[PDB]
C-alpha cells in the first residue's frame, strides 16, 4: 500500500526531530556575539539539507516502484502525487524544525 | 490483456470527405487511448495518444473523442497521402493491446491504364524457361482483367499477377501479370499478346510482340 | 533517440533466434519495453512486455515458454530470445519503448512513441537460394518515344524479402516495385518497373540494384533497350 510511504516520510520527520532536539541542547548557551548566532543557523540548515536528501531519496525509490507495477496509469499518476506530497510535507517540517531550532528570546542565547 | 474491438475492417472514401473509424475496448480504459497510422512498408506513426492528444507534427486534420470504452478516431478532410492502416492502441494497463486495424483507401476519378508487355529476355531462355511481363500502370479503380494469347489463342493457369498498393499522390494501382512458358513452348509461337480490360477503356486494349523482331 | 534491432531471418521449424534492441539517445532504464509483432499482410500485436528491469513480463498466448523476454538497463539493450520456432511466427517484430513514467513534479504518457526499423523472422524448412535477374528491356520503339516501361524481373529466391532500388536510390518517381508472388515451385518471384521520358533513353543509363540478403545476392543489373 501507500501506508509505507506515508510513514517512511513520518519517520524522517521523527529522526530530524530527535536530531534537532540534541542540536539545541548543545548550542553555546549565554550571550553570545552575532556572527555566532549565523554559524548555528548555517549548522541547523546543514543538518536540514542532509535530512532532506534522505527524503528526495526515498522519494524516487517509490516512484520507481510506483511505475514499475502492474497497476493503470491513470493510478500510477495519482500516487505518484500523494508520495511527492508526503515528501513535501516531510521536508516542509524539517525546515520549521531547522528554523526554531535558533529561535530568538528563548532561555539559550541572546544579544 | 484488454480487447480492443475496431470497426471497420477497411473502408472507401474520396479526397475532402470526413472518415470515421471507430475503437470499442474490453473494459474502461479512460483516457488512455492512442492511434497509430501504418503505411505500406514502413513504421507505424503516432498519431494522437490520450485519445484527443495530438503528437507534434501530425496535421490538424487528425484529431480523437471518447472515453471508457468508446471512441473514435476522426479525420475531418481526407488527403491522398492519408491512405494507409489506422490502428486504435489502448495504454491504460500493460500490456497494451491492438485493434484489428482499419485500411483505409482513396476514391478518386477513373484513370485508364497504360500498357506495356515485355519479351522475356535471351539470358533467361539459356535456362529453359520463358517470362512474358505484361505492365498496367497508374491506373483507378483497383480492379482489372489480363487476358493472355498466343497465337489469339488464350492462356489458362499459366499466369500470375501482383498489384501495388494505392499511390500516396496520384491514389492509382499498378498491376503485373508475368505469363511463364517453357522454352520450347515459347519457341513454336510467334504473337505474344496482353489484352486488358477497365472501366478507363472503351474497349479492351491489346499490346503484343513477335517473337521474331 | 532511436532503437536498432539485431538477428532475426531464416530459421527452421523448432529452431531458435534471439532478437537484440540496442537503444540510444534516451533513458532506457525507466521505461516499459516492448516486443510487436506483424504477420506479413496481417495487423499489428504485442508479444511481450518488461519493466524497468523487474520480474514483471507479459506474453501474449501464441508464445507461451518458447520467448523469454530479457533486459539489462546497463548496456540499454532488450532482448528476445525465441526458442520452439513455429510457421506461425513469420513476422516483422518491433521493439517499442513506453514513453511512460510519472514523477510527480513531470510526467509522460505519450504510450508506445518510438519504434525501431523492425526485423523479419522467416520459419521455414525451406533452403536459402539466390535470385535470378533479368531485364524488362523497354519497348524499341515506342513512335517518338512518348514514355517508357523498363524493368527488372528477380525470379526464382527464398526467402524473403528483396529490396530493388534504381540508379542507387536517386531514381525512385515512377518506380514500382511489386509484391512477390509464390511460385508453386515454392520460390519467390517479382518484378520492379519504372516509366521514364524515352528521350532520355539515349542520354541515361538505367540500373536496377538488386539485394537478395538472406543469400548474399547483389546485383547491378543495367537495362538497355533493343
Amino acid at each position: 500500500m501507500r501506508e509505507e510511504a506515508d510513514e517512511d516520510f513520518k519517520s524522517f520527520v521523527e529522526a530530524a526531530k530527535d536530531n534537532f532536539n540534541k542540536f539545541k541542547a548543545r548550542l553555546r548557551k549565554g550571550k553570545i556575539t552575532r556572527e555566532h548566532r549565523e554559524m548555528m543557523k548555517k549548522l541547523a540548515k546543514q543538518n536540514a539539507n542532509k535530512a532532506k536528501e534522505a527524503v528526495r531519496k526515498r522519494l524516487s525509490e517509490l516512484l520507481s516502484k510506483i511505475n514499475d507495477m502492474p497497476i493503470t496509469n491513470d493510478q500510477k499518476k495519482l500516487m505518484s502525487n500523494q508520495v511527492l506530497q508526503f515528501a513535501d510535507d516531510a521536508e516542509a517540517e524539517i525546515d520549521q524544525l531547522a528554523a526554531k531550532a535558533t529561535k530568538e528570546f528563548t532561555g539559550g542565547s541572546w544579544l | 490483456d484488454i480487447q480492443m474491438t475496431q470497426s471497420p475492417s477497411s473502408l472507401s472514401a474520396s479526397v475532402g470527405d470526413r472518415v470515421t473509424v471507430t475503437c470499442r475496448a474490453g473494459q474502461g480504459v479512460s483516457n488512455y487511448l492512442s492511434w497509430y497510422q501504418q503505411k505500406p512498408g514502413k513504421v507505424p506513426k503516432l498519431l494522437i495518444y490520450k485519445a484527443s492528444s495530438l503528437q507534434s507534427g501530425v496535421p490538424s486534420r487528425f484529431s480523437g473523442s471518447g472515453s471508457g470504452t468508446e471512441f473514435t478516431l476522426t479525420i475531418s478532410s481526407l488527403q491522398p497521402e492519408d491512405f494507409a492502416t489506422y490502428y486504435c492502441l489502448q495504454h491504460n494497463i500493460h500490456p497494451y493491446s491492438f485493434g484489428q486495424g482499419t485500411k483505409v483507401e482513396i476514391k478518386r476519378t477513373v484513370a485508364a491504364p497504360s500498357v506495356f508487355i515485355f519479351p522475356p529476355s535471351d539470358e533467361q531462355l539459356k535456362s529453359g524457361t520463358a517470362s512474358v511481363v505484361c505492365l498496367l500502370n497508374n491506373f483507378y479503380p483497383r480492379e482489372a482483367k489480363v487476358q493472355w494469347k498466343v497465337d489469339n489463342a488464350l492462356q489458362s493457369g499459366n499466369s500470375q499477377e501482383s498489384v501495388t498498393e494505392q499511390d500516396s499522390k496520384d491514389s492509382t494501382y499498378s498491376l503485373s501479370s508475368t505469363l511463364t512458358l517453357s522454352k520450347a513452348d515459347y519457341e513454336k509461337h510467334k504473337v505474344y499478346a496482353c489484352e486488358v480490360t477497365h472501366q478507363g477503356l472503351s474497349s479492351p486494349v491489346t499490346k503484343s510482340f513477335n517473337r521474331g523482331e | 533517440v532511436q532503437l536498432v534491432e539485431s538477428g532475426g531471418g531464416l530459421a527452421k521449424p523448432g529452431g531458435s533466434l534471439r532478437l537484440s534492441c540496442a537503444a540510444s539517445g534516451f533513458t532506457f532504464s525507466p521505461y516499459w519495453m516492448y516486443w510487436v509483432r506483424q504477420a506479413p499482410g496481417k495487423g499489428l500485436e504485442w508479444v511481450s512486455v518488461i519493466n524497468s528491469g523487474g520480474g514483471i513480463t507479459y506474453y501474449t498466448d501464441s508464445v507461451k515458454g518458447r520467448f523469454t523476454i530479457s533486459r539489462e538497463n546497463a548496456k540499454n539493450t532488450l532482448y528476445l530470445q525465441m526458442d520452439s520456432l513455429r510457421p506461425e511466427d513469420t513476422a516483422v517484430y518491433y521493439c517499442v519503448r513506453d514513453r511512460t513514467y510519472y514523477s510527480g513534479v513531470y510526467y509522460t504518457e505519450d504510450g508506445l512513441d518510438s519504434w525501431g526499423q523492425g526485423v523479419l523472422v522467416t520459419v521455414s524448412s525451406a533452403s536459402t537460394k539466390g535470385p535470378s535477374v533479368f531485364p524488362l528491356a523497354p519497348s524499341s520503339k515506342s513512335t517518338s518515344g512518348g514514355t517508357a516501361a523498363l524493368g527488372c524481373l528477380v525470379k526464382d529466391y527464398f526467402p524473403e524479402p528483396v529490396t530493388v532500388s534504381w540508379n542507387s536510390g536517386a531514381l525512385t518517381s515512377g518506380v514500382h516495385t511489386f509484391p512477390a508472388v509464390l511460385q508453386s515451385s515454392g520460390l519467390y518471384s517479382l518484378s520492379s518497373v519504372v516509366t521514364v521520358p524515352s528521350s532520355s533513353l539515349g542520354t541515361q543509363t538505367y540500373i536496377c540494384n538488386v539485394n537478395h540478403k538472406p543469400s548474399n545476392t547483389k546485383v547491378d543489373k543495367k537495362v538497355e533497350p533493343k
